[PDB]
RNA sequence: CAAUAGGAGCUUAC
């Protein structure tokens, strides 16, 4: 009587962006980004990427209430470097991860046989 | 299961018998802004079932 | 007034009236009683 | 635009 839809988890709405960037003014070169309708799988393979790199000084992400499905992350970087170039550069990082372990798993299944 | 990372304690585990009680929430959700009141004393009537 | 003994209805026909109500109709039946003793006869034991 | 009362019984949280 009070449970919401089981689809507003991943049906985003027309009035509702995926993704709303926000910068932190306390520290330099700082952004805040919310990530809505997604969860940890999305939030922890970018946060465990980005920690990698040199020119990523903080990268952080919480999801303040369970029953709400979005997360907030903290990103920071040098001087020189924007935290939204990192961040694609992370993403497409773990893209081109997944494509060659997707080739290798095809061709191992294969071999398999 | 957020990070897929052991655990630094071990965690007790295994089946239980649960029991499922009469008392939801449901049956006891009750709200009231205005309603009926008593013939007699014209306060709120007493009784979620009667608002 | 009727508001401090106010009826009410049972089963959408019905209606009994509060107790004080039913107290007030059986102290007016003592009263008229009391007034038909002494208009006649009336040997002592009655009147108490 | 209007949904009775009184009782008893069994329960909930302290």
């Amino acid at each position: 009587m009070n449970a919401p839809d089981r689809f507003e988890l991943f049906i985003l709405p027309d009035d509702v962006p995926k993704l709303k960037i926000t910068p932190d003014s306390r520290v330099p070169n700082c952004i805040i980004i919310k990530f809505e309708r997604e969860d940890h799988t999305l939030a922890n393979l970018l946060r465990e990427e980005l920690a990698l790199y040199p020119d990523v000084t903080f990268v952080a992400y919480k999801v303040e209430h369970p029953l709400f499905a979005n997360f907030v992350m903290r990103l920071q970087t040098e001087e020189g470097t924007r935290p939204k170039q990192a961040l694609e550069r992370a993403c497409a990082s773990i893209i081109n991860k997944l494509k060659t372990l997707d080739h290798k798993f095809n061709e191992e299944w294969n071999i398999k046989n | 299961g957020h990070t897929g990372k052991k655990l630094m304690a071990q965690v007790f585990f295994g089946p239980t018998y649960y029991q499922r009680l009469r008392h939801m929430v449901d049956d006891k959700i009750h709200a009231r802004a205005r309603g009926p009141v008593q013939v007699l004393t014209r306060q709120p009537v007493e009784g979620r079932s009667r608002d | 007034p009727p508001q401090v003994r106010p009826s009410i209805a049972m089963d959408e026909t019905t209606q009994g009236q509060d107790d004080l109500t039913h107290k007030l109709s059986d102290i007016l039946k003592a009263n008229i009683n009391v007034q038909k003793l002494e208009m006649d006869g009336s040997p002592q034991h009655i009147i108490n």
